[PDB]
């Protein structure tokens, strides 16, 4: 497994193939926020490339993501990841889901732990 | 103006600069030039485009 | 089909440049399709933050790195009333 994969998977949306993900972090004590599975472009976290390419007001497998970053026990959380770019210095998956009109995708960020702030 | 002073001189002749970036359409890769518009009436999600995440020039 | 040169060496934007002929000059010069038939198009969107958008505009045959432009055919070329009006449309006032 890559992350590249992860991208490609996350960018086409379906909640399929993230299946064999969560135990593989828990084979290498791995975590989403890392600068190994976001790009070092931006910071750029699978979560807000989710919310990046939603389709038709939801993307499908931001909840199994979420999820996913549940039941792995991450230090920091998923929701709450914010570029480190001085192009980006603090914007998070929430200004996505903002920024992309969608009701359902902020309101899905927001129950599962976004700060609003 | 700009045209004739983008040749350069008569005895020393200038480069010819390459205006815009050679970007990718979706290969169909041609030279393109960036404006920025700001536009308070749109609000339309509904409509592709090329790059995903906002760059500086 | 754009780029098929006459007898004289000019494009249908070129030789909309130097008759000076500003409407079909316009469409041409910024047009935008959706779906398919996008490879035809000549303005399209890089992003769009809220309301800011950053257009990408195409220049083949439009700046002056080549040999025989839009814009030296506007200005060296064309005899027509209406010569000023095209070097103020985009996007050829920005560039």
């Amino acid at each position: 497994f890559d992350r590249d994969r992860l991208f490609s998977v996350v960018s086409r949306g379906v909640p399929e193939e993230l299946t064999g993900l969560l135990e593989y972090l828990r084979w290498n004590s791995k975590y989403l926020t890392d600068s190994a599975y976001t790009e070092g472009s931006t910071g750029k976290t699978c979560l807000m490339k989710a919310v990046l390419n939603l389709q038709d007001g939801v993307n499908a497998c931001i909840m199994p993501l979420l999820q996913i970053d549940k039941d792995s026990g991450n230090p920091k959380l998923l929701v709450n990841a914010q570029c480190t770019d001085e192009f980006y210095q603090g914007h998070s998956a929430l200004h996505i889901a903002i920024e992309k009109r969608s009701l359902q995708c902020v309101k899905l960020l927001v129950e599962n732990g976004a700060d609003v702030h | 103006s700009v045209l004739e002073m983008e040749n350069g001189y008569w005895w020393c002749r200038r480069k010819k600069h390459r205006e815009g970036r050679l970007l990718k359409v979706g290969p169909d890769e041609r030279w393109c030039f960036r404006v920025e518009e700001v536009n308070w009436a749109a609000w339309e999600k509904t409509l592709p485009t090329l790059s995903e995440d906002p760059s500086g020039p | 089909l754009e780029e098929i040169s006459n007898h004289q060496g000019l494009t249908p934007l070129k030789l909309a440049a130097k008759e000076g002929k500003i409407e079909i000059f316009r469409h041409i010069l910024q047009r935008e399709f959706s779906g398919p038939y996008q490879p035809l198009s000549r303005k399209f969107t890089e992003w769009c933050y809220g309301p800011v958008r950053v257009s990408l505009y195409d220049l083949s045959s439009v700046d002056s790195w080549e040999k025989n432009s839009v814009l030296e055919i506007i200005a060296f070329h064309c005899k027509s009333p209406n010569r000023h009006r095209m070097v103020v449309l985009e996007p050829l006032n920005k560039l």
